[PDB]
Formats: C-alpha cells, structure tokens, sequence
C-alpha cells in the first residue's frame, strides 16, 4: 500500500516536470494524463476510492480530453512561439525557479511541524460521501449543479462560432 | 532670499514625494499577465514567511 | 484474509499480462516480415460531455445510498435533475447541440 | 501507516510544480494546464486531509473541486479559442495592451 | 444537520434567486426575449428583497452545517441584492447595443448574485469556497461579454487565469488548514489549540493562502494588479458588479470567519492583516495620482477603501463596534461605487470624457461629484461616516500605524476626487424609460448618501441591528 504511494507519487512528480519543461502539446498533454494516472494511484492507495474513480472518470477521462480536443482543432505545432524554447533559457526561469523553491521550503516546514498519527488506510467508501453529499452538504450539492451550470452557459457564450 | 518662500518648498516636499512614489508604483502595473502571477506568488512568498517568523 | 491479497495478485498480474502481451504483439509484429479548419461546435460537444459527466457523477454519488438518505434526498436530487434538464431544454432550444444548420 | 506530512509535501511540490509552468510558459494553453496542474495539487491535499482524520468531506471537497476545475478549463479553453480565432496567435505577452 | 420547513423558511432568498435562474433559462428556452428576461430576474431579485422580511420574522439559525442565518446574513444578503439590481438596470440600456446574445447576462448576474448569498449565509470553508467560485465564474463571462472587443477579452483572460490561480491557492490553503484542523466548520479553525499555541505552522500556513485569494478577491496589495485592468476592460454593469457586489460579499465572508475562528486573534494573522492594510491604503491611493481613466482611477479607488475595510478588520476582537463600523462603511461604499458606476454605465449606454459633464447632463454630473465626495470621506455624505467609524475603530484598538496611513490616503485620495469633481465642470469640445430607471437609481444613492451622512443614525440604527450569535 504505501509502496504504491510512493512510487505513484514519484511518478506524478515527474510527469509533471515533464509537462511544464515540454514543447509538444499532445506530449504534455500525455504525460499530464500519466500524472492524474499516478494521482488516481495516490488517491486508492490512501483508501479514497471515490476519489481515484472521479479522478480517472472526469478528470483523466473528461477535462484532459477536452485539452487534446482543442489542441487537435487548434492545429498546434511547429509555431513561431514554440520553436524558440525561450521557457528553457536559464536567465527566463531562474527567478520563478528559486521563486517556487522559497515558497516549497517554506510550505514544507509549516507541514513538518503538525502531529501525524500516519493515515491507516480505511477506505471511505463511495456510500458514506454519498450519504454525506445528500446529508449535511445539499447545499453544496444543488449550487455546485449551479455552477456547473453557470461554467456551461459562459464557455457556451464565448466559445460560438457564429 | 525669501522671495521664493522656503517654508512652502520644505511643505511641498512630501506632494512631490507622492508623486515620485506614485510614479514609481505605477511601474508594477505593466500589462502583463505573467508578471501579475509572478507577484501573486511574492506576495505569497511575503505573506508566508512573515507569518512564520512572527509566528 | 487471503482471498483479498490473492484478488489483489490476481488484478495485478491480469494487469501486467495484458498490457506485456500487447507489448509483446507489437513487438512480433515489428519484429517479422521482410521489408522494401475545424469548426467550435466540436469544443461545444466536448464541454457539454465535461459538464455532465461532473453532474453525472453527482448523481452517481446519491444512486449508490438512496435508501439511507431518504426521501429528502429523493427531493434534493429532484431538483438536481431538474436543473440538469432545464440546462439541457435550454442548451437543446438555443441551437447549442443543433450539429446541422 | 502513510504520513499525513508524506502526502501534504507531494502535493506542495505538485502545487509548486503547476504555478512553475504557469509562470514560465507565454502560450496560454500551457498556463491554463498549470492551473488544472495546481487546482488537482490542492484537491490531492484535501483527500489527504480527509483521509488522514477518517471523514469523508474531503472526497465530498474534492468533488467540489473537480466541478470547479472542469468548468474553469472549460472557460478557460473557450478565451483561449476566441483568442486563437481573433488573434491567430497564443502570445500571452499579446495580450497587454491595458497598461499604467 | 437535516433540513425543517423553517430551515426553508431562513432559506427563501436562496430558493427565490435559483428558482429565478430556472424560470428565465426556461424562458430563453422557450424565446429570447430581453425584457421579458430582465423583467424576470429584476422580479427574482425583488421576491428575495421582500422575503428577507419572513427570513427576518423567522430569526437566527442554523442552516445545515454548512450556513448560518443572523443579522449580517441578512444585511450582506440585501446589499448584494441591491447591486445585481442596480447592475441589471445599468446593464438593460447598455444590452440594447449589443448586437448578439443579450439574455445570458441576466442569468450571469442571478448567480453571482445567488453566490453573494450564499457568502453571505456562509459558515464553512465548503460554502465560502462555493460562494467564491459561484461569483467568480459568472463574472469570468460577463467580463468578457463582448469577447470581440480587445480590452473586455484581455480583461476576461487575466481575470479568469489570476482567479483560478487564487481559488487555488485558497484551495491549497483549507487544505492545510483542515489537515491541521479536523473540522471545516469556521468556529473550530483552531479550537484544537490551547496554552499559547494558537500560531501553529500549518495552520498559519494554510490561513496565509486564504489571506492570498481573499487578498486578490479583494484587491488587497501585493494581489491587487489585475485591478485597473479588469475595472477599465469590462462592461460598466460589470465594473460596478465586481466594485459593489463581489468586494461586499468576500469581505462580509472574511470578516464572519475572522470573528468566529479561534486562530482569527491570532497576533501573527493580525500583524499580516495591518501590512497588507498599510500597504493597499498607501499604494491603492498613490497609483491613482495621474490617472486619466475613469475605471482605473476607480479600481485603485477601490483598493485603498477595501485597505480602510481591512483596518476596521483587524480590530474586532479588540474592538466592540468594529463589525458595525464594517457594516456601515459597506453600505455607504456601495452606495458610492453604485451611483459612480452608473454615471459611468449611462455615458457608456448604449454599446457602440467626464470633463464638461454638467454642460449636457447635469443631473449625472452632479451626483457624479456627490459620490466623488463621498468617496473622499467629505462630511454630509455617507462615506466621511464610514471613514469616522474606520477611525473610531483604529483609535479602539490604538492602531496608529493604520490610522495614519488612513490620514495620508485620506488626503491623496480627496486630491484626485476632487481633481474629477471640479474637472466635470470645465468646458470642454437614451429616449426611454429604462435609462431614465437607471437615472433615477443614481439618483437616489445620492440622496441617500446626503441624507445618511447628515443624518446617519437610520442606518447605524438598522446596522446595529444586524448582531451575530454569540
Ligand atoms: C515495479 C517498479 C516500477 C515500474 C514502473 C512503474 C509502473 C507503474 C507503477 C505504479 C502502479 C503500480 C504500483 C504498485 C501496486 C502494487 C499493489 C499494492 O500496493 O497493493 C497494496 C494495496 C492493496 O489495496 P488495500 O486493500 O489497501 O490493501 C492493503 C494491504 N492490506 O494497494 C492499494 O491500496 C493501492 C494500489 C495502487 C493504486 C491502484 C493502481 C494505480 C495504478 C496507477 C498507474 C499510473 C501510471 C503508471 C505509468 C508507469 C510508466 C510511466
Ligand atoms: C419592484 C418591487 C420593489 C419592492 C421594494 C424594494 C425595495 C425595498 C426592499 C425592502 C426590504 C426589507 C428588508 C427587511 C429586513 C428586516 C426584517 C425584519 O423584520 O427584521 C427584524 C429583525 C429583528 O426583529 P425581531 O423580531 O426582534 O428579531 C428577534 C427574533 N430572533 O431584524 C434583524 O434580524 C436584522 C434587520 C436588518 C437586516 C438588514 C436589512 C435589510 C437589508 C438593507 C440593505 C440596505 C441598507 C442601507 C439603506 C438604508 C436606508 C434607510
Ligand atoms: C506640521 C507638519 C505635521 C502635520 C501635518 C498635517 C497635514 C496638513 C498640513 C500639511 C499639508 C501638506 C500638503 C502638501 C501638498 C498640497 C497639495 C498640492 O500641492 O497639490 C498640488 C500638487 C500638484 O501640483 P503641480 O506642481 O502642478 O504638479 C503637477 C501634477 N501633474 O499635487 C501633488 O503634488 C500631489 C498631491 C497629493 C496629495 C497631497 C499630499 C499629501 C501628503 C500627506 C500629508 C499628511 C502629512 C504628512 C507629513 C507632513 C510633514 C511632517
Ligand atoms: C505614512 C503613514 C505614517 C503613519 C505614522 C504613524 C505613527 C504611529 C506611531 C506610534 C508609536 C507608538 C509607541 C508606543
């Protein structure tokens, strides 16, 4: 169990420096979907089976592939923007670098500091989130629907082709 | 000498201080959208160590 | 208990099976034998799919313990879907999901 | 048995990781990747959270979270089309044009 | 916590403004009919006006763990509904010049609406997370309205990237505070803590990044850039949105989870709060010295008086009247922001200089200059009493940094209001009843902003009535 956790995690980390240092779109997209993939991993290994299945199912199944549909119909490739590789001269990201490297240290020595009994692994079943999604959190649930709903009509309105 | 009245400069001083220091505030607003997430993130950086080291 | 570790093998070597196997067909079929723009409707269809499934999902959520929730989940969920298919009237009525012209 | 420190860190690093590429990258797709990168790093950290106390309003949290994440992808590629259809171009640096 | 029929009873704003959305989207299904649909919302919007009468006979509860209706639930609940309304009524003469779609406005505008309430009602991270995207994301598309024009899908652009960078990282913050807490309810942020342990990292760590997204919700220095941009860039209707209706619900929000959170007194939070206060004061009035745009000047107008805001929050544990001085200064800033707004929304109506205003429409001009008083802290309006109960506030908790820093920006912002007051008089080179609608809800916040600032105690009166649970 654990050693699924880290290997996931290590995983995600990696994909995810493989995204954000890549210039191919679908290459990143890919080892984006790698990196929910791994997610989804840490979310079962952490007995949150809900969470890994919505993870594969909308997040790895539906918004990504939304991505590389637009990124299909955007006909991205050989680009004046991405031919350069100016995201990989070192005088553009050292500042955001070490920028994101104060902020990492000093998120990780607030999180070292708190008490931890380690997580057992329980799996919250689907039923129980189910029960509490239509138990204290209705609310929640009928104006999330209308966000959703207000998303649809937004991306709807600016995305026509008229 | 005081024709140019001193005292008047040594209390217009600090209008042109705020227009010096509004000038220069105004450098910041640029345009540009990744500098606006760079200083979102200092000012995250600023606001997280400040509250460390005054925790 | 032994039956859910030896289901846990059971699904990791089905796992490892299926995706060598695929591997390794590709790799046969490499190895042998000689040798001598798009409109928006498509991003309207994907982003409708994104919406509700997210909706979907909630949904998905309240099917698995209706009983224990009652009949005020029944109504919560009631106006759910009445709001999923007032979008989906509206979305229908404007001419969003009208492919043709 | 799984630190509850183990999992806030991989999250960090993912958050980390995801502002990175939004501040870096001048193509507009992949800042809106960035986000989705950073939006999923908090949601990891609350299922995290919610599986370290045994409660089950971390998952219903991170649903919350996957609905906001989809519809502000959607938003997001929906400008970035308009922009692509206006502009022919994903200069972020393009967009500058209100200033001072 | 299960729901009671007088639970839906302290619910009925809520229902009003969903239903609203339901029965317009349903009308648009049937036609697209624009005065149809506005008379619909604006008719949703006044159903929940008057249903905060119920709400107010049926008093103070519970609602679900996740809200809590009292007194600033239904204050913050009216302001935000008087802004969509007012919003829509600017929107309506300015909807006549668009050439395409004009119904999805109106229900942009329910939503956000219905997230103010729900920010309003908030007494959760789940629910303040919820109301915050619930406006953002109708304000993502009503900025960018008119995506065909430059400056509106710039701004819908910056204001969409920065905003989800900032839920984010608000994201990330509950997260590290309920890792730390156990407990998403706001009277249990920190109740896990006793002897002088209340500045735990983790929990100092997580509340700094909400401090970061609320900061950027509110136009706080250093999350206050995409401000002048956003304000200039999108429709009037919208500008006025964004200045009344969202910076009204995010502070009452704040201002609930800083009072009831046991880490809200902490004094490394408080210390954090007072430089951020200092600095958007300072800054939000000395960016706005040679500001020819109207919006812009505005939208740093708005930073230095959510500074104000902030210094009359960072005083509530040690204060007795700070939430009402917060109360008070709300309303008077809407009203402000409302008639300047609408000034601004009626010369841009419909879609397609303020210097010589009077000599073509005096009336405008005229409560242009009164807001512009107003907005400087000028006695006989509502503002100055806002800013005096800011100052009774500071000197309450003897805040004398902040107080200062009121003094100066006080001063700096009375220059260039008045710099626009006197520049509407220079010299320089419609036709139907809803402008004349709209004209008459500008003039009406300058009546009530004259007649509450010399006679104040109505409001401080209706303010002071609105009191939480202890
Ligand atoms: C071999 C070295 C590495 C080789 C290269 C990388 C290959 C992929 C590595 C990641 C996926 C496999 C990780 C290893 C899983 C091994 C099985 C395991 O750990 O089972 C334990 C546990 C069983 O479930 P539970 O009921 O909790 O039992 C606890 C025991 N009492 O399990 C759990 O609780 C959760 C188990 C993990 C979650 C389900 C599977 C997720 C798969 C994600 C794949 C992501 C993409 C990988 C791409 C690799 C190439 C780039
Ligand atoms: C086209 C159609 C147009 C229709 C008209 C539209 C315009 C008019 C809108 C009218 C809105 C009416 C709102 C009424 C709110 C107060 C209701 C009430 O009776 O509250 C009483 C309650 C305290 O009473 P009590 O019974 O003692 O409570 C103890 C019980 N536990 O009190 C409370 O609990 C708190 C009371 C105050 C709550 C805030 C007040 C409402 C919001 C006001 C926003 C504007 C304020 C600034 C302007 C002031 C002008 C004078
Ligand atoms: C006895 C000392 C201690 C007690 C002090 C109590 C305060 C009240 C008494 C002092 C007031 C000093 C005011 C000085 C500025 C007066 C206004 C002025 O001169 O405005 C005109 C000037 C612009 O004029 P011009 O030269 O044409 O500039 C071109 C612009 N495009 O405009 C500008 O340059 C911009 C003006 C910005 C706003 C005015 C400046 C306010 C600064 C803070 C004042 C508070 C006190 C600070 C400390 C004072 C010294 C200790
Ligand atoms: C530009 C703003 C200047 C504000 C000055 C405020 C000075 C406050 C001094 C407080 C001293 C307290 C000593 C105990």
């Amino acid at each position: 169990m654990e050693f699924a956790f880290y290997i996931c995690g290590l995983i995600a980390i990696l994909a995810t420096l493989r995204v954000i240092t890549h210039t191919n779109p679908v290459h990143a997209l890919l080892y984006l979907i790698i990196s929910l993939l791994a997610i989804s991993g840490v979310f079962f290994s952490l007995g949150a089976y809900f969470a890994g299945a919505l993870e594969i199912i909308v997040y790895a199944g539906a918004i990504m592939v939304l991505f590389v549909f637009v990124v299909m119909m955007l006909n991205l490739g050989g680009s004046e923007i991405e031919q350069e590789r100016q995201w990989l001269k070192p005088q553009v990201w050292i500042g955001p670098a070490i920028l994101s490297a104060i902020m990492l240290v000093v998120i990780v020595y607030a999180i070292l500091g708190v008490n931890d009994q380690g997580i057992d692994g329980t799996p919250i079943s689907a039923k129980a989130v189910g029960i509490t999604l239509f138990g204290p959190y209705v609310l929640a649930v009928e104006l999330a629907s209308m966000l959703l709903l207000a998303g649809l009509v937004v991306a709807f309105h600016v995305g026509r082709e008229e | 000498l005081l024709k140019r009245d001193p005292l008047n400069s040594m209390m217009n001083i600090p209008a042109v201080l705020s227009r010096f220091a509004g000038k220069g505030l105004l450098l910041s607003e640029n345009g540009y959208l990744r500098w606006y997430v760079a200083s979102m993130s200092i000012g995250a950086v600023v606001v997280l160590a400040l509250l460390m080291v005054l925790r | 208990s032994t039956e859910v570790i030896a289901h846990h093998w059971a699904f990791a070597i089905f796992l490892i099976v299926a995706i060598g196997l695929c591997c390794l067909m590709l790799v046969g079929g490499w190895f042998l034998g000689g040798r001598a723009r798009l409109s928006a409707k498509f991003y309207l269809v994907a982003m409708f799919f994104v919406i509700f499934d997210v909706e979907a999902l909630y949904l998905f959520a309240w099917s698995t313990s209706i009983r224990e929730s009652g009949w005020v989940g029944f109504v919560e969920a009631a106006i759910f879907i009445f709001v999923l298919l007032a979008g989906l009237v509206y979305l229908v009525r404007i001419g969003a999901l009208d492919w043709t012209p | 048995m799984i630190p509850l420190q183990h999992g806030l860190i991989l999250a960090a690093i993912l958050f980390v990781l995801g502002l990175t590429g939004l501040v870096i990258r001048r193509n507009l797709l992949f800042m809106l990747i960035g986000l989705e990168i950073m939006i999923n790093a908090s949601a990891l950290a609350f299922v995290v959270a919610g599986s370290y106390w045994g409660q089950t309003d971390g998952q219903v949290m991170y649903i919350l979270a996957i609905s906001l994440a989809a519809a502000e992808a959607s938003i997001g590629l929906a400008l970035l089309l308009q922009l692509h259809r206006r502009r022919q171009n994903l200069n972020i640096d393009s967009v500058s044009e209100m200033r001072g | 916590m299960t729901i009671t029929p007088q639970n839906l009873i302290a619910l009925l704003p809520l229902l009003i403004v969903g239903l609203t959305v339901v029965v317009v989207m349903l009308s648009i299904a049937w036609r697209r009919n624009h005065f149809l649909n506005a008379t619909l919302s604006v008719i949703g919007l006044n159903a929940a006006l008057v249903s905060l009468w119920f709400v107010g006979q049926a008093g103070a509860m519970d609602v679900t763990p996740l809200m809590r209706v009292d007194g600033f639930a239904m204050l913050y609940t009216g302001l935000v509904l008087l802004a969509s309304l007012a919003t829509c009524t600017f929107a309506y003469p300015w909807l006549e010049g668009y050439n395409d779609n004009k119904d999805e406005f109106y229900l942009l505008v329910l939503i956000a609406a219905l997230g103010g309430i729900l920010l309003a009602n908030a007494n959760h991270l789940a629910s303040l997370f919820l109301g915050i995207e619930l406006i953002s994301l109708p304000l993502f598309g009503l900025v960018g309205y008119a995506f065909r024009q430059k400056r509106s899908l710039e701004a819908s652009i910056k204001y969409t990237i920065l905003s989800a960078a900032a839920s984010s990282f608000l994201l990330f913050g509950m997260a590290l505070v309920y890792a730390q807490s156990g407990d998403l309810s706001f009277v249990a942020l920190g109740k896990n803590l006793g002897d002088g342990m209340l500045n735990e990292p983790l929990l100092l760590a997580g509340f700094g990044l909400m401090i970061v997204g609320l900061g950027f919700k509110l136009s706080l220095v250093p999350f206050h850039l995409w401000t002048p941009d956003v304000y200039q860039g999108a429709p009037a209707p919208v500008s006025t949105f964004l200045a009344t209706a969202s910076k009204i619900a995010i502070f009452g929000v704040v201002m609930r989870l800083f009072l009831y959170a046991p880490v809200g007194d902490s004094e490394a939070i408080r210390v954090v709060l007072a430089i951020i206060a200092f600095a958007s004061i300072i800054f939000g009035n000395l960016m706005a010295l040679s500001q020819t745009n109207i919006k812009r000047l505005l939208g740093y107008s708005s930073i230095s008086h959510l500074g104000y805001l902030l210094v009359a929050l960072i005083a509530l544990q040690t204060g007795e009247m700070s939430m009402e001085a917060v109360g008070v200064y709300l309303a008077g800033y809407l009203f402000s922001s409302l008639g300047a707004f609408g000034v601004v929304s009626l010369m841009s109506s419909p879609y397609r200089s303020y210097r010589g205003l009077f000599w073509h429409r005096p009336i405008l001009a005229a409560v242009m200059t009164v807001m512009m008083l107003s907005l400087a802290g000028i006695p006989m309006t509502l503002g100055f009493i806002g800013k005096f109960y800011v100052l009774a506030v500071g000197v309450q908790a003897h805040l004398w940094w902040l107080v200062g820093a009121v003094v100066v920006g006080s001063a700096i912002g009375l220059y260039y209001y008045l710099r626009v007051a006197v520049s509407l008089y220079l010299h320089a080179p419609p036709s139907n009843w809803q402008y004349s609608a709209g004209g008459i809800v500008v003039l009406i916040s300058a009546l009530l902003v004259l007649v509450l600032g010399v006679w104040p105690q109505p409001l401080i009166s209706i303010v002071r009535l609105a009191m939480p649970l202890m």
